Protein backbone atom coordinates (compact mmCIF):
# COMPACT_ATOMS: atom_id res chain seq x y z
CA UNK A 1 0.00 0.00 0.00
CA UNK A 2 1.22 3.22 -0.88
CA UNK A 3 4.33 2.07 -2.91
CA UNK A 4 5.41 5.10 -4.75
CA UNK A 5 5.11 7.31 -1.64
CA UNK A 6 6.78 5.49 0.38
CA UNK A 7 9.82 5.25 -1.58
CA UNK A 8 10.11 8.39 -2.57
CA UNK A 9 9.88 9.54 1.49
CA UNK A 10 12.50 7.14 1.91
CA UNK A 11 15.47 8.40 -0.46
CA UNK B 1 9.81 25.37 19.35
CA UNK B 2 12.08 25.94 16.47
CA UNK B 3 10.14 26.79 13.54
CA UNK B 4 11.54 29.62 11.30
CA UNK B 5 9.53 30.78 8.15
CA UNK B 6 12.99 31.14 6.50
CA UNK B 7 13.42 27.46 6.11
CA UNK B 8 9.61 27.73 5.41
CA UNK B 9 10.06 30.20 2.14
CA UNK B 10 13.04 28.30 1.12
CA UNK B 11 10.96 25.15 1.17
CA UNK B 12 8.64 27.54 -1.29
CA UNK B 13 11.13 29.02 -3.27
CA UNK B 14 12.73 25.15 -4.07
CA UNK B 15 9.86 23.61 -5.15
CA UNK B 16 8.82 26.32 -7.11
CA UNK B 17 10.15 29.12 -9.62
CA UNK B 18 -6.14 19.04 -24.86
CA UNK B 19 -9.28 18.44 -22.70
CA UNK B 20 -8.42 21.35 -19.49
CA UNK B 21 -9.40 18.38 -16.69
CA UNK B 22 -6.71 15.74 -18.22
CA UNK B 23 -4.29 18.56 -18.21
CA UNK B 24 -5.18 19.50 -15.07
CA UNK B 25 -4.40 16.00 -13.51
CA UNK B 26 -1.33 15.45 -15.35
CA UNK B 27 -0.10 18.27 -13.71
CA UNK B 28 -1.22 17.16 -10.72
CA UNK B 29 0.53 13.92 -10.80
CA UNK B 30 3.43 15.90 -11.69
CA UNK B 31 3.80 18.12 -8.66
CA UNK B 32 2.86 15.02 -6.12
CA UNK B 33 6.23 14.58 -6.83
CA UNK B 34 7.11 17.69 -6.19
CA UNK B 35 5.19 17.89 -2.84
CA UNK B 36 6.78 15.18 -1.27
CA UNK B 37 10.26 17.11 -1.78
CA UNK B 38 8.48 20.60 -0.15
CA UNK B 39 7.43 18.32 2.66
CA UNK B 40 10.90 16.73 3.11
CA UNK B 41 11.91 20.24 3.63
CA UNK B 42 9.47 21.50 6.51
CA UNK B 43 11.48 21.82 9.49
CA UNK B 44 10.73 18.03 11.70
CA UNK B 45 8.29 16.70 9.39
CA UNK B 46 11.15 14.08 7.85
CA UNK B 47 11.67 12.97 11.69
CA UNK B 48 8.26 12.05 11.91
CA UNK B 49 7.82 7.99 11.94
CA UNK B 50 7.43 6.96 7.89
CA UNK B 51 3.88 5.79 8.39
CA UNK B 52 3.09 9.45 9.73
CA UNK B 53 4.82 11.28 7.20
CA UNK B 54 2.55 9.05 4.33
CA UNK B 55 -0.49 9.81 6.64
CA UNK B 56 -0.47 13.27 6.20
CA UNK B 57 0.30 13.48 2.52
CA UNK B 58 -2.16 11.39 1.50
CA UNK B 59 -4.19 12.85 3.81
CA UNK B 60 -3.13 17.17 2.56
CA UNK B 61 -2.08 16.27 -0.87
CA UNK B 62 -4.85 17.85 -2.70
CA UNK B 63 -5.10 20.74 0.05
CA UNK B 64 -1.96 21.08 -0.29
CA UNK B 65 -1.79 21.47 -4.25
CA UNK B 66 -4.69 23.50 -4.65
CA UNK B 67 -3.35 26.04 -2.34
CA UNK B 68 0.03 26.17 -4.66
CA UNK B 69 -1.37 26.64 -7.82
CA UNK B 70 -4.03 29.27 -6.66
CA UNK B 71 -1.03 31.39 -5.29
CA UNK B 72 0.59 30.81 -8.40
CA UNK B 73 -2.26 32.37 -10.78
CA UNK B 74 -2.76 35.56 -8.79
CA UNK B 75 -1.40 37.77 -11.54
CA UNK B 76 -3.54 35.40 -14.07
CA UNK B 77 -6.58 37.17 -15.53
CA UNK B 78 -9.25 34.81 -15.44
CA UNK B 79 -8.25 31.59 -15.03
CA UNK B 80 -5.05 29.32 -13.36
CA UNK B 81 -1.37 28.24 -14.28
CA UNK B 82 -0.38 24.83 -14.34
CA UNK B 83 2.90 23.56 -12.95
CA UNK B 84 3.49 22.71 -16.65
CA UNK B 85 2.82 26.01 -17.90
CA UNK B 86 -0.33 25.59 -19.44
CA UNK B 87 -2.92 28.26 -18.64
CA UNK B 88 -6.87 26.83 -17.85
CA UNK B 89 -9.26 29.98 -18.68
CA UNK B 90 -12.58 30.21 -16.82
CA UNK B 91 -14.72 29.51 -20.02
CA UNK B 92 -12.36 26.41 -20.91
CA UNK B 93 -13.16 24.59 -17.41
CA UNK B 94 -16.85 25.90 -18.16
CA UNK B 95 -16.51 24.25 -21.26
CA UNK B 96 -14.97 20.71 -19.88
CA UNK B 97 -18.20 20.40 -17.26
CA UNK B 98 -16.13 21.47 -14.35
CA UNK B 99 -17.45 25.31 -14.14
CA UNK B 100 -18.58 25.42 -11.08
CA UNK B 101 -15.76 24.15 -8.70
CA UNK B 102 -13.02 25.75 -10.90
CA UNK B 103 -14.87 29.22 -10.29
CA UNK B 104 -15.13 28.44 -6.31
CA UNK B 105 -11.38 28.14 -7.17
CA UNK B 106 -11.48 31.68 -8.38
CA UNK B 107 -13.59 33.16 -6.00
CA UNK B 108 -12.57 32.03 -2.71
CA UNK B 109 -8.87 30.98 -3.13
CA UNK B 110 -7.62 33.05 -6.16
CA UNK B 111 -9.41 36.11 -5.94
CA UNK B 112 -8.46 36.74 -2.11
CA UNK B 113 -4.93 35.93 -1.78
CA UNK B 114 -4.63 38.54 -4.49
CA UNK B 115 -6.62 40.73 -2.46
CA UNK B 116 -4.56 40.59 0.34
CA UNK B 117 -1.30 39.64 -1.42
CA UNK B 118 -0.80 36.86 0.12
CA UNK B 119 3.04 36.64 0.16
CA UNK B 120 5.03 33.08 -0.49
CA UNK B 121 6.15 32.90 3.24
CA UNK B 122 2.57 33.51 4.23
CA UNK B 123 1.49 30.28 1.39
CA UNK B 124 4.45 28.06 2.76
CA UNK B 125 3.14 28.48 6.55
CA UNK B 126 -0.34 27.82 5.57
CA UNK B 127 0.91 24.59 3.86
CA UNK B 128 2.92 23.51 6.68
CA UNK B 129 -0.21 24.06 8.50
CA UNK B 130 -2.35 21.90 6.55
CA UNK B 131 0.72 19.45 6.00
CA UNK B 132 0.18 19.08 10.18
CA UNK B 133 -3.03 18.47 10.40
CA UNK B 134 -3.41 16.43 13.47
CA UNK B 135 -6.98 15.37 12.68
CA UNK B 136 -5.81 12.27 10.41
CA UNK B 137 -7.14 8.86 11.49
CA UNK B 138 -4.27 6.44 12.13
CA UNK B 139 -1.39 8.86 13.46
CA UNK B 140 0.65 6.92 15.38
CA UNK B 141 1.38 10.39 17.60
CA UNK B 142 -1.33 13.02 17.30
CA UNK B 143 -0.15 15.37 19.64
CA UNK B 144 3.05 15.22 18.05
CA UNK B 145 1.70 17.19 14.88
CA UNK B 146 -0.64 18.88 16.74
CA UNK B 147 2.27 20.84 17.86
CA UNK B 148 4.28 21.38 15.17
CA UNK B 149 0.96 22.79 13.79
CA UNK B 150 1.17 25.06 16.88
CA UNK B 151 4.39 26.22 16.55
CA UNK B 152 3.96 26.77 12.57
CA UNK B 153 1.13 29.45 13.13
CA UNK B 154 2.87 30.84 16.16
CA UNK B 155 5.81 31.81 13.78
CA UNK B 156 3.17 32.83 11.31
CA UNK B 157 1.62 35.46 13.51
CA UNK B 158 5.19 36.71 14.31
CA UNK B 159 6.15 36.91 10.67
CA UNK B 160 3.05 38.81 10.44
CA UNK B 161 1.74 42.09 12.64
CA UNK B 162 5.85 42.55 12.39
CA UNK B 163 5.84 42.96 8.42
CA UNK B 164 2.60 43.87 7.90
CA UNK B 165 1.92 45.72 11.30
CA UNK B 166 -0.83 48.03 9.58
CA UNK B 167 -3.07 44.53 9.22
CA UNK B 168 -3.80 43.62 12.81
CA UNK B 169 -6.11 40.99 11.46
CA UNK B 170 -4.12 39.54 8.65
CA UNK B 171 -3.58 36.76 10.49
CA UNK B 172 -6.35 35.73 10.85
CA UNK B 173 -7.52 36.37 7.22
CA UNK B 174 -5.12 33.87 6.39
CA UNK B 175 -6.24 30.86 8.73
CA UNK B 176 -10.14 31.71 7.71
CA UNK B 177 -8.97 30.46 3.78
CA UNK B 178 -8.39 26.98 5.06
CA UNK B 179 -12.19 26.49 5.71
CA UNK B 180 -12.51 27.67 1.95
CA UNK B 181 -9.51 25.71 0.62
CA UNK B 182 -11.05 22.11 3.07
CA UNK B 183 -14.05 22.80 0.86
CA UNK B 184 -12.98 22.91 -2.17
CA UNK B 185 -10.71 20.12 -1.72
CA UNK B 186 -13.21 17.64 -0.68
CA UNK B 187 -15.20 18.68 -3.78
CA UNK B 188 -11.76 18.20 -6.26
CA UNK B 189 -11.65 14.78 -4.81
CA UNK B 190 -15.19 13.92 -5.72
CA UNK B 191 -15.03 15.32 -9.52
CA UNK B 192 -11.52 12.76 -9.29
CA UNK B 193 -13.22 9.70 -8.36
CA UNK B 194 -16.31 10.39 -10.86
CA UNK B 195 -13.40 10.61 -13.51
CA UNK B 196 -11.43 7.18 -12.84
CA UNK B 197 -15.28 5.43 -11.98
CA UNK B 198 -15.85 6.81 -15.97
CA UNK B 199 -12.91 5.60 -17.25
CA UNK B 200 -11.93 8.97 -19.18
CA UNK B 201 -9.51 11.47 -18.27
CA UNK B 202 -6.05 9.52 -18.15
CA UNK B 203 -4.93 9.21 -14.22
CA UNK B 204 -0.95 8.82 -13.95
CA UNK B 205 0.39 6.42 -11.79
CA UNK B 206 1.13 8.60 -9.03
CA UNK B 207 -2.10 10.30 -9.07
CA UNK B 208 -3.70 7.06 -8.66
CA UNK B 209 -1.80 5.89 -5.66
CA UNK B 210 -3.26 8.93 -3.86
CA UNK B 211 -7.16 8.13 -4.76
CA UNK B 212 -6.63 4.11 -3.47
CA UNK B 213 -7.69 3.34 -0.37
CA UNK B 214 -8.36 4.40 2.45
CA UNK C 1 -17.00 48.55 14.28
CA UNK C 2 -18.94 47.70 17.18
CA UNK C 3 -19.83 44.09 18.01
CA UNK C 4 -18.88 43.03 21.42
CA UNK C 5 -18.88 39.92 22.93
CA UNK C 6 -21.03 40.70 25.64
CA UNK C 7 -23.90 40.92 23.04
CA UNK C 8 -22.89 37.39 21.28
CA UNK C 9 -22.51 35.70 24.67
CA UNK C 10 -26.11 36.69 25.95
CA UNK C 11 -27.33 35.34 21.95
CA UNK C 12 -25.92 32.03 22.93
CA UNK C 13 -27.39 32.20 26.70
CA UNK C 14 -30.69 32.98 25.81
CA UNK C 15 -30.80 30.45 23.27
CA UNK C 16 -30.17 27.57 25.10
CA UNK C 17 -30.53 26.59 28.79
CA UNK C 18 -35.70 4.77 18.92
CA UNK C 19 -33.23 5.26 16.47
CA UNK C 20 -30.72 7.74 16.66
CA UNK C 21 -30.58 9.17 13.21
CA UNK C 22 -34.64 10.28 13.90
CA UNK C 23 -34.05 11.82 17.05
CA UNK C 24 -31.09 13.83 15.43
CA UNK C 25 -33.22 14.81 12.73
CA UNK C 26 -36.18 15.79 15.10
CA UNK C 27 -33.90 17.58 16.87
CA UNK C 28 -32.13 19.43 14.25
CA UNK C 29 -35.44 20.16 12.93
CA UNK C 30 -36.37 22.28 16.76
CA UNK C 31 -33.05 23.61 16.63
CA UNK C 32 -33.38 26.04 13.14
CA UNK C 33 -35.97 27.58 14.65
CA UNK C 34 -33.81 28.61 17.42
CA UNK C 35 -30.96 29.45 15.03
CA UNK C 36 -33.12 32.08 13.67
CA UNK C 37 -33.71 33.39 17.34
CA UNK C 38 -30.02 33.17 17.99
CA UNK C 39 -29.09 34.76 14.66
CA UNK C 40 -31.24 37.86 15.21
CA UNK C 41 -29.83 38.41 18.72
CA UNK C 42 -26.15 38.61 16.75
CA UNK C 43 -25.15 42.32 16.08
CA UNK C 44 -26.08 43.71 12.92
CA UNK C 45 -27.27 40.87 11.56
CA UNK C 46 -30.45 41.55 11.31
CA UNK C 47 -29.53 45.20 9.53
CA UNK C 48 -28.69 43.04 6.26
CA UNK C 49 -31.41 42.49 3.49
CA UNK C 50 -33.77 39.64 3.98
CA UNK C 51 -32.46 37.99 1.10
CA UNK C 52 -28.62 37.69 2.77
CA UNK C 53 -29.94 36.98 6.09
CA UNK C 54 -31.93 34.09 4.27
CA UNK C 55 -28.54 33.15 2.35
CA UNK C 56 -26.22 32.99 5.31
CA UNK C 57 -28.53 30.84 7.42
CA UNK C 58 -29.02 28.31 4.73
CA UNK C 59 -25.49 28.62 4.16
CA UNK C 60 -24.20 27.90 7.57
CA UNK C 61 -26.99 26.38 9.56
CA UNK C 62 -25.51 22.68 9.79
CA UNK C 63 -21.80 24.00 10.57
CA UNK C 64 -23.96 25.51 13.42
CA UNK C 65 -25.93 23.13 14.99
CA UNK C 66 -22.66 21.03 14.74
CA UNK C 67 -21.10 23.46 16.82
CA UNK C 68 -23.77 24.26 19.35
CA UNK C 69 -24.45 20.38 20.32
CA UNK C 70 -20.75 19.53 19.86
CA UNK C 71 -20.10 22.27 22.70
CA UNK C 72 -23.23 21.24 25.17
CA UNK C 73 -22.13 17.79 24.85
CA UNK C 74 -18.31 18.22 26.25
CA UNK C 75 -19.35 17.03 29.84
CA UNK C 76 -20.48 13.73 27.75
CA UNK C 77 -19.13 10.33 28.25
CA UNK C 78 -19.03 8.74 24.58
CA UNK C 79 -21.84 10.61 23.00
CA UNK C 80 -23.75 13.89 22.44
CA UNK C 81 -26.47 15.47 24.19
CA UNK C 82 -29.55 16.75 21.83
CA UNK C 83 -31.49 20.36 22.53
CA UNK C 84 -34.56 17.66 23.22
CA UNK C 85 -32.53 16.82 26.48
CA UNK C 86 -32.08 12.51 24.79
CA UNK C 87 -28.34 11.49 24.99
CA UNK C 88 -26.89 9.89 21.60
CA UNK C 89 -24.17 7.23 22.84
CA UNK C 90 -21.41 6.35 20.16
CA UNK C 91 -22.56 2.48 20.68
CA UNK C 92 -25.70 3.69 19.92
CA UNK C 93 -24.94 5.85 16.53
CA UNK C 94 -22.58 3.01 15.58
CA UNK C 95 -25.19 0.35 15.69
CA UNK C 96 -27.28 2.73 12.97
CA UNK C 97 -24.69 3.01 10.92
CA UNK C 98 -23.39 6.73 11.67
CA UNK C 99 -20.59 5.48 13.59
CA UNK C 100 -17.77 6.64 11.12
CA UNK C 101 -18.83 10.52 10.94
CA UNK C 102 -20.53 10.40 14.57
CA UNK C 103 -16.93 9.47 15.86
CA UNK C 104 -15.95 12.15 13.82
CA UNK C 105 -17.50 14.97 15.86
CA UNK C 106 -16.80 13.22 19.00
CA UNK C 107 -12.66 13.30 18.14
CA UNK C 108 -12.73 16.71 16.10
CA UNK C 109 -14.71 18.73 17.90
CA UNK C 110 -16.36 17.55 21.40
CA UNK C 111 -12.87 16.24 22.57
CA UNK C 112 -11.45 19.04 21.41
CA UNK C 113 -13.62 21.72 22.85
CA UNK C 114 -13.50 20.05 25.77
CA UNK C 115 -9.23 19.55 26.16
CA UNK C 116 -8.74 23.70 25.51
CA UNK C 117 -12.19 24.52 27.54
CA UNK C 118 -13.67 26.46 25.00
CA UNK C 119 -16.18 28.86 26.59
CA UNK C 120 -19.43 29.99 25.47
CA UNK C 121 -17.94 33.61 24.59
CA UNK C 122 -15.50 32.01 22.25
CA UNK C 123 -18.35 29.39 20.85
CA UNK C 124 -20.49 31.79 19.94
CA UNK C 125 -17.64 34.06 18.80
CA UNK C 126 -17.10 31.01 16.23
CA UNK C 127 -20.56 30.47 15.31
CA UNK C 128 -20.73 34.19 14.48
CA UNK C 129 -17.96 33.48 12.47
CA UNK C 130 -19.38 30.52 10.63
CA UNK C 131 -22.95 33.33 10.09
CA UNK C 132 -20.83 35.76 8.41
CA UNK C 133 -19.52 33.26 5.79
CA UNK C 134 -18.53 36.57 3.10
CA UNK C 135 -18.22 33.18 0.61
CA UNK C 136 -21.89 32.12 0.58
CA UNK C 137 -22.93 32.76 -3.20
CA UNK C 138 -25.90 35.05 -3.71
CA UNK C 139 -24.90 37.83 -1.66
CA UNK C 140 -26.08 40.84 -3.22
CA UNK C 141 -22.87 42.67 -0.71
CA UNK C 142 -20.28 40.23 0.20
CA UNK C 143 -17.73 42.38 1.45
CA UNK C 144 -20.47 43.82 3.87
CA UNK C 145 -20.38 40.36 5.27
CA UNK C 146 -16.09 40.20 4.77
CA UNK C 147 -16.37 43.49 7.13
CA UNK C 148 -18.93 42.18 9.99
CA UNK C 149 -16.80 38.66 9.88
CA UNK C 150 -13.56 40.68 10.58
CA UNK C 151 -15.29 42.65 13.21
CA UNK C 152 -16.29 39.18 15.18
CA UNK C 153 -12.86 37.89 15.36
CA UNK C 154 -11.21 40.99 16.05
CA UNK C 155 -13.45 41.05 19.35
CA UNK C 156 -12.55 37.57 20.07
CA UNK C 157 -8.90 37.88 19.76
CA UNK C 158 -9.15 40.71 21.83
CA UNK C 159 -11.35 38.33 24.56
CA UNK C 160 -8.46 35.91 23.91
CA UNK C 161 -5.22 37.25 25.37
CA UNK C 162 -6.81 39.37 27.55
CA UNK C 163 -9.08 36.13 29.75
CA UNK C 164 -6.12 33.71 28.78
CA UNK C 165 -2.96 35.64 28.30
CA UNK C 166 -1.17 32.29 29.05
CA UNK C 167 -2.50 30.68 25.90
CA UNK C 168 -0.74 32.62 23.26
CA UNK C 169 -1.91 30.22 20.89
CA UNK C 170 -5.68 30.16 21.94
CA UNK C 171 -7.11 31.94 19.17
CA UNK C 172 -5.58 30.55 16.40
CA UNK C 173 -6.63 27.42 17.91
CA UNK C 174 -10.27 28.03 18.03
CA UNK C 175 -10.22 29.27 14.47
CA UNK C 176 -7.97 25.83 13.72
CA UNK C 177 -11.35 23.86 14.64
CA UNK C 178 -12.99 25.76 11.93
CA UNK C 179 -11.72 23.61 8.89
CA UNK C 180 -13.04 20.04 10.58
CA UNK C 181 -16.24 21.84 11.44
CA UNK C 182 -17.23 22.35 7.18
CA UNK C 183 -15.49 19.08 6.46
CA UNK C 184 -17.88 17.10 9.10
CA UNK C 185 -21.03 19.57 8.36
CA UNK C 186 -20.70 18.67 4.33
CA UNK C 187 -20.65 14.75 5.49
CA UNK C 188 -23.67 15.30 7.73
CA UNK C 189 -25.53 16.64 5.03
CA UNK C 190 -24.62 14.01 2.58
CA UNK C 191 -25.85 11.60 5.04
CA UNK C 192 -29.27 13.73 5.56
CA UNK C 193 -29.43 13.98 1.46
CA UNK C 194 -29.58 10.02 1.50
CA UNK C 195 -32.10 9.58 4.02
CA UNK C 196 -33.95 11.91 2.14
CA UNK C 197 -34.06 10.36 -0.78
CA UNK C 198 -34.64 6.70 0.74
CA UNK C 199 -37.45 7.83 2.52
CA UNK C 200 -37.04 6.38 5.64
CA UNK C 201 -36.18 8.73 8.86
CA UNK C 202 -38.87 11.10 9.29
CA UNK C 203 -37.84 14.81 8.15
CA UNK C 204 -39.73 17.67 9.82
CA UNK C 205 -41.02 20.69 7.94
CA UNK C 206 -38.36 23.40 8.92
CA UNK C 207 -35.40 20.55 8.16
CA UNK C 208 -36.70 19.93 4.65
CA UNK C 209 -36.69 23.39 3.76
CA UNK C 210 -33.06 23.69 4.66
CA UNK C 211 -32.79 20.58 2.33
CA UNK C 212 -34.09 22.34 -0.19
CA UNK C 213 -32.60 23.85 -3.55
CA UNK C 214 -29.92 25.44 -4.13
CA UNK D 1 -38.45 29.54 -1.80
CA UNK D 2 -37.06 29.32 1.43
CA UNK D 3 -40.78 29.87 2.89
CA UNK D 4 -40.93 29.11 6.28
CA UNK D 5 -37.11 30.62 7.37
CA UNK D 6 -38.39 34.26 5.12
CA UNK D 7 -41.60 34.48 7.74
CA UNK D 8 -39.48 33.76 10.84
CA UNK D 9 -36.91 36.20 10.01
CA UNK D 10 -39.79 38.94 9.10
CA UNK D 11 -41.30 38.79 12.73
C1 LIG E 1 -6.78 18.00 -6.40
C2 LIG E 1 -6.43 18.61 -7.77
C3 LIG E 1 -5.15 19.12 -7.94
C4 LIG E 1 -4.60 19.77 -9.14
C5 LIG E 1 -3.30 20.24 -8.95
C6 LIG E 1 -2.50 20.94 -9.96
C7 LIG E 1 -2.97 21.01 -11.43
C8 LIG E 1 -1.32 21.53 -9.52
C9 LIG E 1 -0.44 22.26 -10.44
O1 LIG E 1 -0.48 22.01 -11.67
O2 LIG E 1 0.30 23.13 -9.93
C10 LIG E 1 -7.49 18.63 -8.80
C11 LIG E 1 -8.08 19.77 -9.32
C12 LIG E 1 -7.65 21.17 -8.87
C13 LIG E 1 -8.19 22.24 -9.82
C14 LIG E 1 -9.67 22.03 -10.15
C15 LIG E 1 -10.15 23.07 -11.17
C16 LIG E 1 -9.94 20.62 -10.64
C17 LIG E 1 -11.06 20.37 -11.42
C18 LIG E 1 -11.36 19.10 -11.88
C19 LIG E 1 -10.52 18.04 -11.55
C20 LIG E 1 -9.40 18.26 -10.76
C21 LIG E 1 -9.13 19.55 -10.32
C1 LIG F 1 -26.63 18.77 10.38
C2 LIG F 1 -27.14 17.94 11.57
C3 LIG F 1 -27.55 18.62 12.70
C4 LIG F 1 -28.06 18.05 13.95
C5 LIG F 1 -28.32 19.01 14.93
C6 LIG F 1 -28.81 18.73 16.28
C7 LIG F 1 -29.31 17.33 16.67
C8 LIG F 1 -28.80 19.80 17.17
C9 LIG F 1 -29.27 19.65 18.56
O1 LIG F 1 -30.07 18.73 18.84
O2 LIG F 1 -28.80 20.46 19.39
C10 LIG F 1 -27.12 16.47 11.43
C11 LIG F 1 -26.33 15.60 12.17
C12 LIG F 1 -25.39 16.11 13.26
C13 LIG F 1 -24.90 14.96 14.15
C14 LIG F 1 -24.44 13.75 13.34
C15 LIG F 1 -24.05 12.60 14.25
C16 LIG F 1 -25.51 13.31 12.34
C17 LIG F 1 -25.50 12.00 11.87
C18 LIG F 1 -26.43 11.57 10.94
C19 LIG F 1 -27.40 12.45 10.47
C20 LIG F 1 -27.41 13.76 10.92
C21 LIG F 1 -26.46 14.17 11.84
Amino acid sequence: KHKILHRLLQD
Amino acid sequence: EDMPVERILEAELAVEPNDPVTNICQAADKQLFTLVEWAKRIPHFSELPLDDQVILLRAGWNELLIASFSHRSIAVKDGILLATGLHVHRNSAHSAGVGAIFDRVLTELVSKMRDMQMDKTELGCLRAIVLFNPDSKGLSNPAEVEALREKVYASLEAYCKHKYPEQPGRFAKLLLRLPALRSIGLKCLEHLFFFKLIGDTPIDTFLMEMLEAP
